[PDB]
RNA sequence: AAAAUGUAAAA
RNA sequence: GCCGCGGUAAUACGGAGGGCGCGAGCGUUACCCGGAUUCACUGGGCGUAAAGGGCGUGUAGGCGGCCUGGGGCGUCCCAUGUG
């Protein structure tokens, strides 16, 4: 493009979309559980993903991911939602943080425990 | 949902379970995986065509597989060693 | 320094007043190319004498009215309906813009 | 003979009915480190014979690289097809800044402190060999004033 | 119609160079040959001189050129690596003498219409003064 | 605070011989006497051909292993090396030897660096006439380098300071063995140093 | 002249 | 995080041993610039990859051949005020 033509028009300045609404950008947004379910992954891989649909304090309701291994969500339970995507899970778009609110640690973590919220075992 | 064997299934079944138990194990697995909510969940269901078309198949070990039919309450397993 | 601008006079139709377009330029502050903007400026013609076509100098001045903050210096060159056209003409062509 | 250090090795392939035959490429770079380049690749059924014929074919073709101070003359960029690269010399202190590529070769040239940038296909291969064509066309001082003479 | 003559010659010997032509001419201007007394005195042309085609005011500029050489495709290398136009008649560019370019590093010359006449990187420094920046050659 | 912990092990990862023990890794067992290879189950196996990175990181770990000293300041300091005009990769090396807790051993007073923190850090030494307990002070040039009464007469300080008497130390510092003295003169050049690294390398890495 | 489709496990 | 890992021998899952990095910190999420010469002035393009207007005539606007002279707005320079 000319540099008159630019000078007329002009470069156009790129935008990005939020890939993900916590809402008011929030790095966490509190949330109740209203639903909490064993669903199947995408294309090439097989297994039974925990998820659960949450009511945001943020007005919305958003599926969230559960890591590790087994919970203790039921229904009416408060989470805290943490925001991250799963590529096996439509639409899911949002994972649980472990340990905050009614989210339990996971049980026997020994490792990685920082994330799946495992206080350090006192080695007995 | 009622399960049902037959001929082929259940001699299928026995020799599975008379020759070798992680397969064992691993069938009745989905079977429970299944009876309840078909279709939907382990091994890898996908709807079947041609000789089967009414047929499901779920994915097992590669090789082998399970094929059954659904109906309103009552199962239908119809084979357990083999490809298609 | 009162700031001085010299343009034409592009309309004489109000009572001691007239509009003068001023032209100027500068460089892009990105893409180097000087490019040329303008802007009308109500003058206090007192005397009314200064016509159509007249290129001036105008003066900051003392607050005639609203928008009228400026007087007329002196004339420079009478007769240049030549730039006026180039105004009326850029302007006429508004008509082919809208809906 | 001089330090020889390759850049890449990858195995590409054919069809042929009833399967795939292969076949492997490296590219190799080699020099003392006074000024002396040279850039080879070589195609052969094993890796070993490859970075061999490398070897051989990258002696077989090198650059008298105008070092000054371990830095170069000037600044070049030079276009190799789809793949495009800038030099620019640097004080003492600073240090080979450059890509994989375009570096285990201005080392083995003798480089010390040099700027570098990989514009375009960033594909290894053509990014060298525009790499080596742009050293080879580094310019002193002497050279210059010698093409402008009287 | 002739945009701008100047980016023209310096486009007319590029042109000629890289056939290794002895010469080329371009239509006559004071501008255009204080430009040209320039790639002379500084080794980059042998030379120009105002010929005459049709009663038409040309300059024939002498093309100097390097050394034959050994190897596939002998043709010499070349005075005149890289001529470009700066200052476009599109996009004017003046500097202040505090930012005149570092040609080549050195190496190359940047030519300059200043109102102390058609300097060079190194001459416009020299008297303290800046101008367009007409073009760049090594 | 500082590493604490194995270190005749890190002197078998980094491959080269490191005098971060004392005199024991003078001794026939710099625990890379017996062992030349890397520590864990592994270190005897044919290693992989190190990438670019790999070197790059190694010979930085070496160089800051050495003077035992935090990554944070480590790095803080290269920083400031970049910010003056001097050859960086020398300015830093430059800069690293300036430390107090450095200069205390390079002057001679302690047996390793590593001791040497513990000496400056214990009140122990003393500089221009007051005493200081910081290790990373940044020693000048025609620093007093020396040591205070209730320290004058300690075991430790006697043995140090007597082996010394003989010895040569570096081009860019004095001593006066007696008084338990010693001035620092310049700044040292990149050949009066000499450690097993390469300055380029570790200037390469902080520009990833 | 006219003649369709395709058995589901990618190392 | 991406490419992807898991159907009996998994350095990719979980535990251990060992290892690497950093250290009163280390990780995580959110947002910004970077990498992105991926809006390209520096610094991109349009025959087939995304991209020539179906073609003309022409308004505004943008651009302008050789010589001499006047003004000296742009432009360059110095001083000075301010910053
Ligand atoms: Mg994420
Ligand atoms: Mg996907
Ligand atoms: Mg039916
Ligand atoms: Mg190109
Ligand atoms: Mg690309
Ligand atoms: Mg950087
Ligand atoms: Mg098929
Ligand atoms: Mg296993
Ligand atoms: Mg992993
Ligand atoms: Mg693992
Ligand atoms: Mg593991
Ligand atoms: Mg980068
Ligand atoms: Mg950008
Ligand atoms: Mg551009
Ligand atoms: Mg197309
Ligand atoms: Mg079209
Ligand atoms: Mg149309
Ligand atoms: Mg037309
Ligand atoms: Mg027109
Ligand atoms: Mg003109
Ligand atoms: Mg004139
Ligand atoms: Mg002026
Ligand atoms: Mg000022
Ligand atoms: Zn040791």
């Amino acid at each position: 493009p000319t540099i008159n033509q630019l000078v007329r028009k002009g470069r156009e300045k790129v935008r990005k979309k939020s890939k993900v609404p916590a809402l008011k950008g929030a790095p966490f947004r509190r949330g109740v559980c209203t639903v909490v379910r064993t669903v199947t992954p995408k294309k090439p891989n097989s297994a039974l993903r925990k998820v659960a649909k949450v009511r945001l304090t943020s007005g919305y309701e958003v599926t969230a991911y559960i890591p590790g291994e087994g919970h203790n969500l039921q229904e009416h339970s408060v989470v805290l939602i943490r925001g991250g995507r799963v590529k096996d899970l439509p639409g899911v778009r949002y994972h649980i943080v472990r340990g905050v609110y009614d989210a339990a640690g996971v049980k026997d973590r020994k490792k990685s425990r920082s994330k799946y919220g495992t206080k350090k075992p006192k080695e007995a | 949902m009622k399960l049902i064997w037959s001929e082929e299934s259940w001699d299928d079944y026995l020799y599975w379970q008379e020759t070798d138990k992680r397969i064992v194990k691993k069938i009745n697995e989905l079977i429970k995986d299944t009876r309840r909510t078909p279709f939907e969940g382990k091994g890898k269901p996908e709807p079947l065509k041609h000789n089967l078309s009414g047929f499901w198949s779920r994915r097992i070990t590669e090789e082998h597989r399970l094929v059954y039919a659904v109906t309103d309450d009552s199962l239908l397993i119809a084979a357990c060693r083999y490809h298609y | 320094p009162k700031k001085v601008l010299t343009g034409v006079v592009v309309s004489d139709k109000m009572q001691k007043t007239v509009t003068v377009l001023v032209e100027r330029q500068f460089p892009h502050p990105l893409y180097g190319k000087v490019i040329k903007r303008s802007k009308k400026y109500l003058a206090h013609d007192p005397e009314e004498k200064y016509k159509l076509g007249d290129v001036v100098e105008i003066i900051e001045s003392r607050p005639i009215s609203k928008r009228k903050r400026f007087r007329v210096l002196r004339l420079v060159e009478s007769g240049r309906m030549d730039l006026v056209e180039k105004y009326l003409i850029r302007r006429q062509n508004y008509e082919s813009l809208s809906k | 003979d001089f330090e020889e250090k390759m850049i890449l090795i990858r195995r590409t392939a054919r069809m042929q009915a009833g399967g795939r035959r292969f076949r492997f490429g490296a590219l190799v770079v080699v020099g003392d480190r006074q000024g002396r380049v040279g850039l080879g690749f070589g195609k052969a059924p094993e890796v070993p014979l490859a970075v061999q014929k490398a070897g051989y074919y990258a002696r077989r073709n090198m650059v008298e690289v105008p070092l000054q101070n371990g830095t170069i003359p000037h600044e070049i960029e030079v276009e190799f097809g789809a793949s495009k690269i800038v030099l620019k010399p640097a004080a003492p202190g600073t240090g080979v800044i450059a890509g994989a590529v375009p570096r285990a070769i201005l080392e083995l040239a003798g480089v010390t402190d040099i700027l570098t940038k990989e514009l375009g296909s960033r594909n290894p291969i053509n990014i060298a060999y525009a790499t080596m064509e742009a050293l080879r066309q580094l310019r002193t001082k002497a050279d210059v004033e010698r093409l402008r003479k009287g | 119609m002739l945009t701008d003559p100047i980016a023209d010659m310096l486009t007319r010997i590029r042109n000629a160079t890289r056939v290794y032509k002895e010469s080329t001419d371009v239509p006559a201007s004071r501008f255009k040959e204080e430009i040209l007394r320039i790639l002379a005195r500084e080794g980059f042309i042998k030379g120009y001189e105002r010929v005459d085609v049709d009663g038409k005011p040309y300059l024939r500029v002498y093309l100097k050129y390097g050394p034959r050489r050994q190897g596939p495709d002998p043709r010499p290398e070349q005075v005149i690596h890289h001529i470009r136009r700066i200052s476009k008649p599109g996009r004017r560019v003046y500097v202040g003498v505090k930012e005149i370019p570092r040609v080549r590093r050195g190496l190359g010359i940047a030519i300059l219409s200043t109102s102390k006449g058609v300097l060079t990187d190194r001459e416009a420094r020299k008297l303290g003064v800046g101008g367009e920046l007409i073009c760049e050659v090594w | 605070g500082r590493y604490i912990g194995p270190v005749c092990r890190l002197c078998r990862r980094e491959g080269v011989k490191l005098y971060l023990k004392g005199e024991r890794c003078y001794s026939p067992k710099c625990a890379m006497e017996r062992r030349p290879y890397p520590p864990g189950q592994h270190g005897q196996k044919r290693a992989r051909r190190p990438s670019d990175y790999a070197v790059r990181l190694r010979e930085k770990q070496k160089l800051r292993r050495i003077y035992g000293i935090s990554e944070r300041q480590f790095r803080n300091l290269f920083e400031e090396a970049s910010k003056k005009k001097g050859v960086t990769g020398s300015v830093f090396l430059g800069l690293l030897e300036s430390r107090l807790d450095n200069v205390v051993y390079r002057l001679g007073f302690a047996v390793s660096r590593r001791q040497a923190r513990q000496l400056v850090r214990h009140g122990h030494i003393t500089v221009n006439g007051r005493r200081v307990d910081l290790p990373s002070y940044r020693v000048r040039p025609g620093d007093e380098i020396a040591v205070a009464e209730k320290s004058r007469n300690l075991e430790l300080i006697r043995q140090n300071l007597e082996a010394m008497k003989g010895r040569k130390v570096g081009p860019w510092l004095s001593l006066d063995v007696e008084g338990m003295k010693g001035k620092f003169l310049r700044l040292p050049d990149r050949e009066d140093l000499a450690l097993p690294v390469n300055e380029q390398l570790v200037i390469e890495f902080y520009s990833r």
